């Protein structure tokens, strides 16, 4: 369905389609495709909304990002700041803090999350392309679009950035110590038909489990579906989804959407004969070598409650909704929010990115990465996984 | 039940005729006469009890003057109840339907309440059919409805609105039998309306669209009062057919279907619309 | 499973101006066939007076000639089709392996490893779905609680559909005319899914389709009454109900026709 | 003849804007097939290297799970159908007889004179007809030099229709790919008569004309196999030509589908 | 039968550029270059004899040069003889059409003559395509060439002619094929253009119409030289697509059918067109 | 006469950001927040009586204020008539459009100038139609330069991409609507297609229409008109390329937008 097709000659991708399916309550998954794919999954229109977003983002951070010049860390922000940059490139390079200060960095727009004071953070944080920022590579070579986000709006943008921030700073977290906040009822019934009948399709074709694994003490829920199978029938032998927001009902939900999205993608990528020569992301490719029941069972029998009673139920509690923000400031005033805006007939759209040296500034510990930050430090949690990426695209 | 249908006794003097939609009958008996003044006041429905009141006070044989009254089209037995026990409207111009409630009650069509979309904690029994008519169209209405009653057991929904120089009366929306929502039919008369000489309606022009909040009015021209009096009327018609007295069947394949009419011509056109593809009826 | 094709492989060669237009003149065809409706609606153009003229005759390509050639029934070696089921009965318990023999000789290879089924489809492509409808309590199941599953052909199994009521299945599947219908044991449901029909043969793939799903149920025809099923082929029933009944997306998937199994008797 | 049926009795129900609308969409699944138009046309939407990803598979209605209720191949009591003939050769004559038998079969009861026919019918109105196509000189004729007949069902006969010569009725018949069906010795053709399948049920008289279409070449399928002829369902055809070919008014009537028939050898 | 198709090569002092519509390739060869050069002026078709005699004076392997130049997209071979021999342009405005027999001839176009209306004694060989072009319609000019070529052995019928704002190529008349003329055309067009609401054209106005000797003339807008110019493009494409060079093969279940453009919005619109109940197409 | 643009306002701890499509601002008096609130709830619309009554509100002071919220790209004002006095058309083919002067009168088209390209030696409020069979960026760049500057002027821009004539949205400076090189751009962020465009002008040449002739040219020279047509309005007529396949000869509409890196 849709499906919209533009020729080589196009601004545009070459395929739009929303795929049919025969079951009125499985979610709908729309895709876009134009030499990765991009897609979404859920109800109708917000699978195609997120789809042409997840299309937009991508397109963004891989091809547009204006640098403003080519400045030193202490040039370019306030001092405190420079200083948390300085310390997270010491520990992403062999390089030393003389050759990091020295540096003329390129340079992209950048406000403070809690203060709104205008800057400039390094362009080869944000850029993915070896292009934008070439010379800045050898002080931060490991880029990825954690906290990026798409939105019509600034305020849903940086809403969107911020929870895609508390996701992988959860996930991070929760991979290098094992400790999750509490876990889910696997055979919980949310009343809403197509998380209901994912969820019931998941535990007969093997075992969830659920895990809040959300960043402690702040407010809000980050969701962690676990999945995995033995049966050899089953392709998929091991998938995961991860979603924030601020009620549990809706992070879970949305959690196991995510999933299915996963599943549903590469069970679809494994039938159709699909090669190696396809896979291009490298997340992606490490995601399917770790397709096998020992992901879920090496995170499962590893994981450590905080409250050992398993919740049969999604109700609130006194730290769920309080300040986002003044929580994240307690722990660190170094937070900021890339910006950009285009115009798209009299309407702007908004990409945003949430970045700070005093947290993980990627989710690949088997790279070059700050793994001593505000949240962690080296020896704190399991050795092994701090060599390790994680199990999640 | 029996329904009265619509008929006339007329005398001067000697002759006596009753005029109907089926016959034009010559009375030569006297209580038949009186019998058909009886039937003539009683307002739409009628209870075989009373018929057979009648009938006895006029000395006539009650199975013989049933065969009668049936046979010429002056009334009909119907032994079905409804798929909807009553109905409303809900509507921005509510001083539109004050006498709907009495005057429709001889059409056989049971409507309980004239709502005003101003109100607030509006409620809605079982298997009811809501119209909501609209001179001031906003699709934010439509979902405000849908979202108060789209649950409500049994319920099912019309909704009637302008657009150019129509107007449109949705097929009806019943989530029980997975029928076509009223955001299905607006976005078939929208892509008709554009000049692509296409069917399908999308572009990357419609996708951009689509990341806005849905939310739209339609052009229509000013409406006098004969152009809601021909409202009247076709509002009238389709409740009479699916909840009233039936006077012509309608066939099966059109029974559920839209109805839009030219205001300017007065031509009809009934269409069985589609689901939108991105529309979300289906899936609650 | 071993042979799944995932819709989202379909879906890229779709031309959605098919697509609008075929939906469109399929939604024609669809009937409100409620009891609540019975006596404020009809189903035939032709009053009930005049239908036997029409009934059980030929067309002559020369109307009003006779001159024939004539073909012995001596050629024959078939049997008669049975009369075709109504007024169904349930008294007798019917087992799931009946309805098994009905589903695996009807659309499947005697050869489980193999894909050729017991008919042809335009392009190998078999655009057109079997649900089964379980409509009575002395029916039984394989599941408990499950009245609708989808049938796999190749993998020849059944795939659970839905978990409704065996009452409203029953009611959306025999429309305004249920009385006279009776109480049959189940039924199948065939299906065609559009944008399958449509993406190799644009709008010939749906003619194709239509004419597939005959194909299918008379095999189901053939078959039962080898193993002693009356059967009804039926087309009044509330096509967007069914859908709605079955789980079915009708953006993706539509009911052409519903057949009736079970016995006739006391 | 005894069971003649006059369509002017028919077109007294006809909603000429149900007839047009139909007709209109009938059409755009019309295909101009023909030799010379091999290299500017083309049939299929998909390439030809990702084709097989589409033949001979299911689709699921849980699409990533495999949780099904397998059903045994122990209940299969039927043949596997046989591959579709292909590449037809006419070496050997093929009597009358053996036509009269596929025919018989597969349209007729076994008591000639009853009217149940072997296959079921919307309103037993039974809008679709059998034409039948002699294409080559190796096989033998009724009458002499016609090539065209047309079957009536009940009372079990050819009706000459045309007296095209072999060649000609052939070339319409193949279409553009006659060099791969090789020489065939006849074809069924199956035909609506759009007033007749539309004049009681409307649109939806159009879907149960066409999948009665299929469940009569499915009887001919079946029939095939167990008197010993190959056989193949055909869509590649130029519609208006084969109508013209056969004398068919297109007005009226139109070839739902082309059916071909004989022995694949040396 | 080898076909050259648009390609261009330029060159600049060291250099060297073939773009075609499937590629664009840097020549390193300097016998290529002269082939490519020798290809550029030849119109439309080609011997394989010169082809190669093209070939061997540069010292291109014969097979190996036919590969770089069909794979690329220079030339393609083509083997299948087509239903029509030659075409003909029959017009009131055959000015209009000077020099497109010469022109058309690199598309692949093989047209005979250009003839005037207002000619006598026009003849035309078997298996020849006509195109009647008008720009002042006439119901009976369209009958007094069928009645002149209607039995020509292998003949077929294209007309073009202009209707309110919009440019008509009906599909294609062939006796032989059973298709549709062009009085099944415009009757499909003239119901379509008035204000009915319904599909059937078919009242007893209209019935009345039919006891008059069938003539008429049509409404249409003035032409300027770009509508004609836009006019000329679409002919000799839809002639191409028929009897000429291919570029993107035609769907079979449109390849026959009418094509309609509306002159204002330039939108074209391929339809294929039914028989005619009152028509006598097929009874001929 | 006076159009208020979209923006936002993040506003936090005692500070508010201004960020409009060209700028961003620290809102410092507490009025001008009140100011910035009100007007994000208008839509694109306002008298200046309007907008000075809720300037003279704020005290903020009407004749600055408003200098304020045009600079920072908040409001600005919007030609109350049609946007283009006459057209002129630009070519390396100027032969094919010597009567088009004469003939698009009748359609209420005006163009007053066809200009040959190899030109020396355009008005206030013109529209230029810049046509070429031989293509080259640096062609189109020269007449940006020329004219870019020009009270009123817009641009639009017409070429061959082998089989495809393409018509680029309108580029107007005063609009501020996406320009060729913003086209290109958006095409190429996907022997490639860039591969050529970099090859041609890197050995110095232009890029030929494939094999036009006469009909191809008269095709190109009634969708010209039309367009021109078109633009004798909302903000998608003038944001919107249209892209005709010469062989098919379908049109094909599609809607366009900036280029962040381009200056423009
Ligand atoms: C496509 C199709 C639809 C049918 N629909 C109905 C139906 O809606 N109601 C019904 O009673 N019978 C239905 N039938 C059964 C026919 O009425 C029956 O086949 C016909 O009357 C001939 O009787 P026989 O099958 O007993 O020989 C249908 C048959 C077909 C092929
Ligand atoms: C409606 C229909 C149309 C068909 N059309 C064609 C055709 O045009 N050309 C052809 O070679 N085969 C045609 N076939 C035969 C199928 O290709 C064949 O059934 C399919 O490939 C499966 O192969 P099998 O029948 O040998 O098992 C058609 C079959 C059906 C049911
Ligand atoms: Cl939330
Ligand atoms: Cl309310
Ligand atoms: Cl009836
Ligand atoms: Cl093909
Ligand atoms: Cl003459
Ligand atoms: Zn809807
Ligand atoms: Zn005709
Ligand atoms: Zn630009």
């Amino acid at each position: 369905m849709i499906n919209v097709y533009s020729n080589l000659m196009s601004a545009w991708p070459a395929t739009m389609a929303m795929s049919p399916k025969l079951n009125r309550n499985m979610p709908t998954f729309s895709q876009i495709w134009d030499y990765t794919p991009a897609s979404a999954a859920g109800e109708t229109l917000k699978s195609i909304q997120g789809a042409i977003g997840e299309y937009f983002e991508r397109r963004h951070f891989f091809n547009e990002i204006v640098t403003g010049g080519q400045k030193t860390l202490y040039e370019m922000m306030p001092p405190s700041a420079a200083k948390a940059f300085t310390e997270a490139f010491f520990q992403i390079s062999s390089l030393t803090r003389d050759e990091i200060i020295t540096h003329k960095f390129k340079t992209v727009r950048a406000f403070n999350l809690f203060s709104l004071e205008q800057q400039e953070i390094p362009a080869v944080i944000i850029a993915l392309d070896n292009i934008t920022a070439a010379d800045d590579l050898k002080f931060y070579p490991d880029r990825d679009t954690c906290g990026c986000s798409f939105h019509g709006s600034l305020n849903d943008a940086i809403e969107g950035s911020l929870c895609e921030f508390m996701e992988r700073q959860s996930l991070l977290l929760y991979w290098l110590q094992g400790k999750a906040n509490t876990e889910i009822s696997s055979e919980i019934v949310t009343g809403i038909n197509h998380i209901d009948e994912i969820l019931l399709a998941l535990r007969s074709e093997g075992d969830i489990r659920i895990f809040d694994i959300t960043l402690p003490g702040a407010p809000g829920h980050a969701v962690l579906t676990l999945y995995g199978t033995k049966n050899k029938i089953s392709r998929i032998k091991y998938s995961t989804g991860l979603s924030y927001a601020n009620s549990l009902k809706k992070a879970l939900c949305k959690s196991v959407v995510e999933l299915w999205q996963s599943y549903i993608c590469l069970h679809n990528f494994l039938i159709g004969g699909y090669t190696d020569d396809d896979i291009i992301d490298s997340y992606q490719r490490h995601f399917m070598s770790c397709n096998k029941y020992e992901s879920f069972t090496d995170l499962c029998e590893n994981t450590v409650l905080l409250s050992d009673d398993v919740k049969l139920t999604l109700e609130e509690n006194i730290t769920s909704d309080t300040n986002l923000l003044n929580y994240l400031q307690q722990i660190s005033d170094n937070i900021f929010v890339y910006y950009a805006r285009e115009r798209v007939s009299n309407s702007l759209v908004w990409y945003t990115k949430i970045v700070s040296p005093d947290f993980f500034l990627h989710m690949n510990n088997s790279g070059a990465i700050n793994i001593n930050n505000k949240i962690y430090h080296t020896g704190d949690g399991i050795k092994v996984r701090e060599s390790k990426m994680v199990p999640f695209p | 039940m029996i329904n009265i249908l619509p008929f006339e006794i007329i005398s001067r003097n000697t002759k006596t005729l009753l005029i109907t939609y089926i016959s034009s009958v010559d009375i030569t008996h006297e209580g038949m006469k009186k019998v058909l003044e009886s039937l003539r006041s009683k307002q739409g429905i009628i209870s075989e009890y009373l018929l057979d009141k009648l009938l006895d006070e006029s000395l006539i044989d009650k199975d013989k003057g049933k065969e009668f009254l049936i046979t010429t089209g002056v009334i009909n037995k119907t032994k079905t109840s409804p798929l909807w026990v009553n109905s409303v409207i809900i509507s921005d111009v509510p001083h539109l339907f004050s006498n709907a409630r009495e005057q429709w009650k001889c059409d056989g069509v049971f409507v309980s309440h004239i709502i005003d979309i101003k109100d607030n904690n509006i409620n809605v029994s079982d298997s009811t059919l809501i119209w909501l008519h609209l001179e001031n169209y906003h699709s934010d209405i439509v979902k405000r409805i849908y979202s108060k009653f789209e649950s409500n057991p049994g319920v099912a929904f019309i909704q009637s609105y302008y657009l150019k120089e129509s107007f449109r009366i949705d097929g009806v929306y019943s989530p029980d039998l997975g029928t076509p929502c009223h955001f299905c039919h607006i976005e078939r008369w929208l892509s008709r309306e554009e000049k692509s000489f296409r069917r399908n309606e999308m572009s990357w022009a419609n996708l951009l669209q689509l990341l806005k909040k849905y939310q739209m009015t339609l052009p229509a021209l000013a409406l006098g009062e004969s152009e809601r009096g021909f409202s009247y009327h076709l509002i009238k018609r389709r409740l009479q057919e699916l909840t009233g007295t039936s006077l012509v069947k309608s066939h099966v394949d059109n029974f559920m279907s839209s109805v839009s009419a030219d205001l300017i011509t007065c031509i009809l056109c009934k269409e069985p619309v589609i689901h939108w593809q991105a529309c979300s009826c289906l899936e609650r | 499973s071993k042979h799944e094709l995932s819709l989202v492989e379909v879906t890229h060669y779709t031309d959605p101006e098919v697509l609008a237009i075929v939906k469109d003149f399929h939604v024609r065809g669809n009937f409100a066939s409620l009891p609540e409706f019975a006596e404020r609606t009809f189903v035939s153009a032709v009053p009930l007076a005049h239908l036997e003229k029409f009934e059980n005759k030929e067309v002559l390509f020369r109307p009003g000639f006779s001159s024939v050639i004539n073909i012995s029934s001596s050629h024959n070696f078939s049997r008669e089709r049975l009369p075709s089921g109504i007024n169904f009965c349930d008294k007798n318990k019917l087992s799931i392996r009946t309805i098994e023999k009905l589903l695996v000789n009807a659309f499947s290879s005697p050869d489980p490893g193999s894909v050729r089924r017991p008919y042809p489809s335009g392009g190998a492509l078999y655009p057109i779905e079997v649900f089964l409808c379980r409509l009575s309590e002395n029916t039984e199941n394989w599941q408990a609680g499950t009245n609708v599953y989808h049938y796999l052909p190749l993998s020849q199994a059944l795939e659970p559909v839905a978990t409704c009521n065996t009452q409203s299945l029953y009611r959306s599947l025999s429309g305004g005319d249920s009385e006279r219908l009776g109480k049959p044991h189940f039924a199948l449901v065939y299906c065609i899914i559009f944008e399958k029909a449509l993406f190799k043969y644009r709008y010939r793939g749906y003619r194709m389709a239509l004419m597939e799903t005959g194909s299918m149920y008379q095999n189901a025809v053939l078959v039962a009454d080898q193993i002693g099923l009356k059967n009804r082929v039926w087309a009044g029933y509330t096509d967007s109900y069914v859908a709605k009944t079955m789980n079915l997306d009708q953006r993706t998937v539509a009911p052409l026709i519903v057949q009736f199994f079970g016995d006739v008797n006391d």
